[PDB]
């Protein structure tokens, strides 16, 4: 109320002790749990916790990851948290030769079921997925309890190193010869109304658009042929609804220079993946186009 | 250390049983038509546009637009709220109907139950009752929205019992553990007026939809570069085996019944789950907004 | 509670309350007392052995 408490400079929360500190000097004892920094404090980046079977958490031990959820109409295990290399497992964009590779790691009881529980309903995936973020630390356990991310970056604990994102490289798309200083990353599930497959392909879009309908004219531009694959499956077989031919949303974005090609390992195969170092998630809800 | 909070206030007096009632209600949505500082009761939630004559569409269209709060804390003197922000998580209640899980897409509902009711008993003055918007997930609420316009689009022919039947069908819901039903929109046999206009932009714009296509694109035809064109008309073709002022009005109907159509036909998420509480009474999420 | 190790399932903080009550149970062990006893002791006789 006084001018000279309104104009009194802000308080730094780092030079303040914490309330247990002044609760325990208030009192005067003292206890074998050191307690004079909290740790996390200074952590922007909201974070969750999810438990999830053994059967879906390998190529997942190295930090940086998507991670998504599903449902399946069975009740008890309903939803389960697939990987995103387990989602591209099923896609028909990835190459038979990297499918027959990353099948080869994911030889579990729980990884074909989730592989079941995708095709088997009369949904399409984006009706059917939901995703969660990108994950930085796990707990390897009998089951696992990983740690992902809503919003923010991708940090160790006390900030020492940062974390980056992992993606495939079949799934890597960029749509430009050359980049902005920023750029967004995306996620695109395009639905091919093929007869013999309905199997999706999946994709990141690296692109520095942030507009949504600056971005859609560029996703109609290259994908056309899907869209006149719909309307084939449109003209050619009557009496069936299809919907969204493909679906777009915000993942996040990155600095644009650290965006560089590494490797994955898990059980000595190599796994190439396209890597982005300061990378902050940024989720959104799937939008669609036909 | 203060937070920038609400201070809502009560004229009527309040009893003890009140106050041990509203204090159960800690981390409750509550719609505000403008975040003012220091408001009366009277604007807390949607008491405010209960009406007769009105129906779920319009509340849904205030909806749209209120200012969402939680709140604080409960005292003799006075009311705390919240307003939240976007990128922080806050503590929410389940008032919905529904459980919920982790990472669920939840948004804010006009209540489908309404007036008195044995859950709708809550800080019920004389002339005022608190009433609650529901925190519903995402594919629930779009699954209300396309089941009551369609049980509003039969409205007109109740009299035949094939429709009645479909009307029994569509009025019961299931969801995982909840088999909830909503009720009928039609009252007195008449449909209520926003329901109706909705219905009647829908089934003006689906008509002339139909009806101005194939002059556009036989206009578009002529300076043929895309062969999804030719598609597209072979597409109407197939189905089927004007003044200009008059194109020029019944496009900015169509215009205009499209955008009087905007509130439906999308909705934006207002939670994420970031986890949930056993007994799930409540859960944190995070503010999307 | 005791600290459990990484990955297993903790235990939370628990507040218990307990409220012990009170019987009743009055008693009553009556006597009576004939005429002779009240008659020659509240009232005074003559003076004889």
């Amino acid at each position: 109320m006084d001018a000279r408490a309104v104009a009194k400079r802000p308080r730094d929360p780092a030079d303040e002790d914490n309330e247990l500190v002044t609760a325990l000097k208030a009192k005067r004892e003292v206890n074998t749990i050191s307690v004079r920094y909290l740790y996390h404090a200074d952590h922007q980046a909201l974070t969750a916790r999810f438990f999830v079977p053994e059967g879906l958490v390998e190529f997942e031990a190295q930090p940086g990851a998507l991670l998504i959820r599903m449902e399946t109409g069975c009740d008890s295990p309903r939803h389960l948290y697939i990987s995103l290399y387990l989602l591209g497992i099923r896609a028909s964009n990835v190459s038979a030769s990297t499918r027959c590779l990353l099948e080869s790691v994911y030889t579990a009881s729980a990884a074909r079921a989730a592989l079941q529980w995708l095709d088997l309903g009369p949904h399409l995936l984006h009706r059917r997925l939901e995703t969660l973020g990108c994950v930085k630390t796990v707990s390897l356990g009998i089951t696992s309890l990983l740690t992902c991310v809503m919003r923010g970056y991708l940090y160790n604990t006390l900030k020492t190193e940062v974390f980056a994102l992992m993606i495939p490289k079949d799934m890597y798309l960029t749509w430009e010869e050359t980049r902005g200083r920023l750029q967004y990353v995306y996620l695109i599930i395009v639905y091919d109304y093929d007869g013999p497959e309905t199997r999706p392909g999946i994709y990141v879009l690296t692109s520095s658009i942030a507009h949504w309908q600056t971005l859609v004219d560029v996703a109609r531009g290259k994908f056309a042929r899907e869209r006149c694959s719909f309307v084939n499956r449109r003209i050619t077989r009557p009496r069936q609804i299809p919907l969204c031919t493909g679906v777009i949303q915000k993942l996040g974005w990155c600095l644009a220079d650290d965006i560089h090609t590494s490797f994955l390992v898990h059980k000595e195969l190599k796994l190439s993946v396209v890597r982005l170092d300061n990378f902050s998630v940024e989720l959104g809800d799937f939008r669609e186009f036909v | 250390a203060m937070e920038a909070n609400i201070f809502c206030t009560f004229d009527h007096k309040l009893s003890i049983a009140d106050v041990g009632k509203l204090t159960k209600l800690v981390a409750a949505v509550v719609p505000i038509p403008q975040r003012l500082h220091l408001i009366k009761h009277y604007q807390l939630g949607l008491h405010q546009f209960v009406d007769h004559t009105r129906g779920y569409v319009r509340l849904r269209g205030l909806l749209r637009n209120m200012t969402l709060t939680l709140m604080r804390r409960v005292e003799g003197n006075q009311i705390l709220l919240h307003v939240p922000t976007h990128g922080l998580l806050y503590t929410v209640l389940n008032t919905g109907p529904v459980t919920w899980e982790k990472g669920d897409a939840l948004c804010v509902l006009p209540p489908l139950f309404h007036g008195p009711l044995a859950r709708e008993n809550l800080l019920t003055l004389g002339q005022w009752e608190l009433v609650l918007p529901w925190i519903v997930p995402m594919p629930l609420a779009l699954e209300i929205n396309q089941r009551l316009l369609i049980m509003g689009l039969f409205s007109l022919d109740r009299s035949y019992e094939e429709v009645k039947a479909a009307v029994q069908q569509l009025q019961t819901i299931t969801f995982r553990d909840a088999t909830f039903t909503i009720p009928d929109p039609v009252i007195d046999q008449h449909l209520l007026i926003d329901m109706k206009t909705a219905c009647l932009s829908m089934s003006m714009v689906a008509n002339l939809a139909s009806e101005l296509t194939m002059t556009y694109v036989r206009k578009l035809a002529l300076e043929d570069s895309s062969m999804l064109l030719v598609k597209c008309q072979e597409l109407l073709m197939r189905l089927d085996r004007v003044s200009p002022d008059d194109e020029i009005a019944r496009l900015s109907a169509l215009f205009v019944m499209l955008r009087q159509l905007d509130d439906l036909i999308r909705e934006q998420v207002v939670f994420t789950v970031c986890d949930v509480s056993p007994d799930n009474k409540s859960a944190t999420c995070i503010f999307k907004g | 509670r005791v600290a459990s190790g990484a990955g297993l399932p903790t235990s939370r903080q628990t507040t218990i309350m307990v409220t012990k009550y009170s019987e009743k149970s009055p008693i009553t062990i009556p006597f009576e007392l004939s005429a002779a006893c009240l008659t020659y002791l509240r009232e005074t006789f003559e003076g004889t052995i």
